[PDB]
RNA sequence: CAACGAGGAAUUCCUAGUAAGCGCAAGUCAUCAGCUUGCGUUGAUUACGUCCCUGCCCUUUGUACACACCGCCCGUCGCUAGUACCGAUUGAAUGGCUUAGUGAGGCGACAAACUUGGUCAUUUAGAGGAACUAAAAGU
């Protein structure tokens, strides 16, 4: 089969993460869905869209959605960007070569921020599960993984090996030692959540859910338990939303500091911190009236140390942020907004006073996006697109350059189609209004206000394009022709539904007609006939498509399937369950009975109908695709989304007994090394000092382990099991009994690990003599004499040590009992 | 006498005679518990 | 979190039993009980036991109730016996007998302890094979 | 001047009156005589252990009452409940600001109520998306 692919996407500029600021004002690296693409400030044009190497749809990508890109972060000097996915993922890139270096999965859910550290090789990032991982450029590696916080990584600040500090998306601020990598002072910062954090050295800034922005002292060099991060009072702020983003400058040429808190909706709100001077000359005079309640005057700060400057607003909603310094007077911010847009802000300030009642934006980069999500899509014969959103910004994209070369301003627009000639724009917008634009001139030829009562849902041109069909909420259809360029309204079926599509057949045969009664009609075009009812939909009932030939229509609702009907007779052919969302758009092939669906869950999908199958599920959208358009010759097909994405698609085993033996070899190995060591050192301690042995290096797996050979041993005789382990006692044979009675012996010196094996080392060790008693008293060994008396002294001195503690119980309790019963049975 | 349940909802004791409290024990170890319980509860 | 990561069994005691972590409890004082049988009238390091004779009525009564369903193993009862042992040796019998509730667990721990004397009892009467394999050894010659 | 002197690679079955040898009868409503079923006679070798290999199965709270022994099997994805998030729903409405007119009338200034753009708090009819956390079996 000759299949589909993706050539090409466009539509987005700015989307769901945040931005870096390069210098040179600037560029800009921001998030378009799954690919970064990067901006020049001063004209705006797409200089760089750094994507994945594979095309998405092609053999190769997997059947799920692709991992939309979160968080974009920068190495500015040895010019890498560490990018990060909402599946957990982090690419890092050479921004030179535009490949990918680095790939580390490692989390499980999106992650929320990175950072470089020691500013190369070495990466944080904290993600929507509460774990914060540290990563190695030059081991490729996740050196250690932070792990208690409990909902989702807000921010952190991190001073390269010794303390992180972290604050998540619970009511809770961390701090951590990176060298034990234990969590060492914990606070609640907010009562809700906590979505900010910035500091400056001496103080660190947080804000939680509304308004109240919390100041910090950290001490690091404290010692106390609580207290290397302590709470130094709260203030207010004008937005009553999320605060979720703070961050700090130190401009030069004094030495000032600056601070911003972006909030949710539409507004930043910038800071002035001021300096030590004014702290010292603004004290007294607060400290006027003249001493306990001047002190808690002193003590309830936050507005004395912080003074608030020019709070920048914007028209939308404020996605991030990011500024740069000069002067003090050019406090040059960048700021991508929600509804795909970019703004660079300045705002001045002559030191004293911000010159400005509101500061003003110097660049603003929106021409190649939409505001809105598209409701409708369409194409020319094959060079132009036509895009319709809510702002009004209808735009004429073309195809062989993804530019907008021409846009308009109509109006909540939901359904468009262009002429015959190319060249011409009709539309329908959502209130009772039509509207009419071309290419060569400006907007508008003529609008139609009154158009309809109510809400226009679906319109359609006939093949030669002189007579167009308006199907619209107010229960009615109107035809319209093109008299000599304007509109003339002639007839009108008003129906008992509200219409919500139409279309008529490419060969001007039908005009199928989609009600909001679970049904569609078809009627004849030449005598409003009423040909066919066609019904059993069981939801209101979105996109109709006619066939080529004119003899097969599809059917598609928020049922979650797409009908097959044959129109002769309208009898149904399939019923096929698709898309489980809703299929808002259906649309055949030019020239054949294969057809493409676009659904409200992301996907579109590529059948055929002659034998019903699937030939393709194509995933590259992220949400709701509202609209797809065929090419009228040659077929290639455009869909457009609510994530502001207009996309291109084109054609092509020992056990217990042995286990037990080589732990006692090794173990007992390494245990007469280290006594012939000890002997030597005594020895050459008390002879000539001339000599003495080298060195025994301690064992490989003992030291990987990190455990002395008696815990080792300890551990895999604790490991055997109770119902072999008379048996594997019994396999092994007499060296190794001489041996493991070393180990007992070496084992009731270290008197920790005694007391917590008590009856394991008596069972086992009783069991191994009373088994091999024949041959243990015909030894002859005065080590092993003595060995035995050892063993006996320490391992009856610890059995009596504890039943002393048990009879003493059982009388002190028994007396307790007793003299409780004497006072009051 | 023997190890019954506990008699509050913030700890449990298990029949061993060991026992855990809900807030002091970690999410690991109560994914884990509650899995053994939900076994234990499911035999 | 912060003692029991660092050593300082005492104040890491006392917060188990404000906190009411039992598990931690058991792990402060099984650390503690064994680093004493390590080092050398005391049975926990001195400062532990002081902390243990100064804590009050429902403090003891909970730690004897965590006391009482650790000595129902065979395993964890060690720690349970030195516990009850400091409690019975710094506190005052009158008090700890007229405290309302020491009688329901008492008389639960009992006879666990006289099953444990009995066990470890017979541990140390099959303790003398190694006496009489000596007397052997020693006869060989 | 054809075959053949105990039958290759592979493969199947078999543990005591058993394998195998031996003959003699019958011919029982199905089956069998190109044979089938009985009946006696002679009668062994080697395992009778083991889960190492190949597989098949069972259990993973000890429950069932003492004594004694044991002393938390593990993970993923789902289900249920909550907590905040992301936007689209001309969300729509209330209320206050504020857009600009219509302004009856009180006293030609003044003007309660009616149209008509943005700001703040809340409900979504509700439906999506993709996160996190919690979850109780014991006379």
């Amino acid at each position: 089969y000759q299949r589909f692919e993706q050539a090409a996407a466009f539509g987005v500029i700015a989307s769901n993460a945040n931005c870096v600021w390069i210098p040179a004002p600037g560029q800009l690296i921001t998030s378009a869905l799954e690919d970064v693409n990067i901006w020049d400030i001063k004209t705006g044009d797409l200089v760089s869209k750094l994507s994945d190497g594979l095309p998405p749809g092609a053999s190769d990508a997997r059947g799920a959605k692709p991992a939309e890109c979160t968080y974009l972060e920068a190495h500015k000097d040895t010019d890498l960007l560490a990018v990060g996915y909402a599946d957990g993922v982090i690419k890092v890139w050479d921004l030179m070569s535009k490949t990918v270096l680095l790939n580390f999965n490692g989390h499980k859910a999106a992650i929320t921020l990175l950072q470089f550290d020691g500013t190369g090789t070495r990466l944080i990032s904290g993600s929507k599960d509460s774990n914060i991982i540290v990563w190695d450029l030059v081991g490729e590696v996740g050196l250690y993984k932070l792990r208690s916080h409990k909902d989702s990584i807000t921010g952190f600040w991190c001073q390269g090996e010794d303390w992180l500090i972290s604050t998540s998306k619970d009511g809770m601020i961390k701090l951590w030692d990176l060298k034990t990598h234990q969590c060492i002072e914990t606070h609640i910062a907010h009562t809700g959540e906590c979505w900010g954090l910035a500091v400056k050295d001496d103080l660190l800034i947080t804000t939680g859910t509304d308004s109240q922005v919390k100041i910090w002292k950290l001490d690091i060099e404290n010692d106390k338990m609580g207290g290397k991060l302590t709470e130094m009072g709260i203030f207010e702020k004008q937005s009553k939303q999320r605060g979720l983003k703070i961050e700090f400058i130190t401009n030069s040429s004094d030495k000032t500091s600056f601070f911003y808190i972006q909030n949710a909706d539409k507004t930043i709100e910038t800071f002035r911190i001021r300096k030590e001077e004014e702290i010292a000359r603004g004290l007294k005079k607060r400290e006027k009236r003249l001493l306990t309640e001047e002190e808690i005057a002193k003590s309830i700060y936050s507005s004395f140390i912080l003074h608030p400057f020019q709070t920048i607003r914007s028209l939308y909603k404020i996605k991030s942020a990011s500024w740069t310094t000069v002067s003090s007077s050019k406090l040059e911010l960048v700021l991508t907004t929600s509804s795909n847009t970019i703004e660079y802000y300045s705002i001045p300030y002559e030191k004293r006073d911000p010159t400005s009642p509101a500061p003003l934006k110097t660049h603003t980069i929106e021409l190649q996006g939409q505001r809105t999500d598209v409701r409708s899509i369409d194409i020319s014969d094959d060079n132009k697109l036509l895009a319709t959103a809510s702002n009004g910004s209808l735009k004429i994209w073309n195809i062989k350059t993804h530019k907008c070369i021409r846009t308009f301003e109509c109006g909540y627009a939901l359904t468009c189609k262009f002429l015959p000639g190319g060249l011409l724009v009709i539309l329908g917008t959502r209130n009772g209004e039509l509207q009419l634009f071309d290419l060569a001139s400006s907007s508008l030829l003529d609008t139609i206000e009154d158009a309809h009562d109510a809400a226009i849902w679906s319109l359609d041109l006939t093949s030669d394009g002189k007579r167009l069909v308006t199907g619209s909420a107010d229960k009615t259809v109107k035809f319209w022709d093109f008299k000599v360029l304007k509109l003339h309204h002639d007839t009108t079926l008003e129906l008992t539904d509200d219409i919500l599509c139409v279309r008529v057949s490419p060969d001007d045969r039908y005009l199928a007609i989609s009600l909001l009664d679970n049904t569609v009609k078809v009627f004849f075009l030449d005598s409003m006939k009423f040909y066919l009812s066609l019904y059993g939909h069981k939801l209101p009932v979105l996109s109709i498509d006619i066939s080529f030939d004119s003899k097969m229509i599809i059917t598609s609702s928020a049922d979650k399937n797409i009908k097959i009907w044959g129109l002769d007779f309208g009898d149904c052919h399939k019923s096929l369950f698709a898309h489980q969302d809703s299929i808002m758009n259906v649309k055949f092939l030019p020239q054949s009975h294969n057809f493409f669906s676009c659904s409200k869950d992301a996907v579109v999908k590529y059948w055929d109908g002659e034998k019903f199958e699937c030939i393709q599920k194509l995933y590259a959208h992220q949400s709701e695709v509202w609209a797809l358009a065929v090419a009228t010759d040659g077929g290639f097909v455009v869909s457009s989304s609510h994530d502001h994405s207009i996309r291109i698609w084109e054609e092509t085993s020992l056990k217990a007994g042995e286990r037990l033996m080589e732990a006692l070899d090794l173990g007992i190995a390494e245990i007469e090394g280290l006594e012939a060591y000890n002997r030597d050192m005594k020895l050459w301690q008390r002879k000539k000092l001339g000599e003495a042995p080298i060195k025994p290096q301690g064992n490989a797996v003992l030291i990987a382990v990190n455990k002395t050979p008696e815990q080792y041993i300890m551990d895999t005789l604790l490991r055997i099991r109770m119902s072999q382990l008379e048996d594997a006692l019994m396999v092994m044979p007499f060296s190794y009994v001489l041996k493991f009675l070393k180990f007992i012996d070496t084992v009731m010196q270290n008197k920790t690990l005694l007391h917590s094996h008590l009856p394991l080392i008596c069972k086992n060790l009783f069991f191994i003599i009373k088994f091999n008693h024949k041959e243990l008293v015909s030894q002859k060994n005065e080590e092993l004499k003595l060995q035995i008396n050892r063993v006996k002294t320490e391992l009856r001195s610890a059995l009596k040590s504890t039943e002393d503690d048990l009879g003493f119980n059982v009388q002190g309790l028994k007396f307790v009992k007793q003299q409780w019963n004497l006072r009051h049975n | 006498y023997n190890v019954g349940k506990a008699e509050k909802d913030g700890e449990i004791r298990l029949k061993n005679g060991v026992a855990m409290s809900k807030e002091e024990l970690t999410r690991e170890d109560k994914n884990r518990l509650r899995r053994a319980l939900k076994r234990k509860r499911s035999k | 979190q912060n003692y029991m990561s660092k050593g300082d069994w005492t104040n890491a005691f006392l917060l188990a039993m404000t906190l009411d972590h039992p598990m931690r409890l058991f792990n402060v004082l099984k650390r503690a009980l064994g680093e004493s049988r390590s080092r050398q009238e005391v049975i926990f390091n001195e400062e532990l036991d002081q902390a243990i004779s100064i804590l009050n009525d429902e403090q003891l009564i909970l730690l004897m109730k965590r006391c009482r369903d650790w000595n129902t193993n065979a395993k964890t009862h060690t720690i349970a016996q030195r516990t009850i042992r400091c409690i019975l040796m710094h506190h005052n019998i009158a008090k700890l007998s007229e405290i309302p509730g020491m009688v329901k667990i008492v008389d639960a721990i009992i006879p666990y302890t006289q099953r444990h004397f009995t066990r470890v009892d017979n541990l140390v009467e099959q303790s003398y094979i190694l006496d009489y394999a000596l007397v052997e050894m020693d006869k060989l010659f």
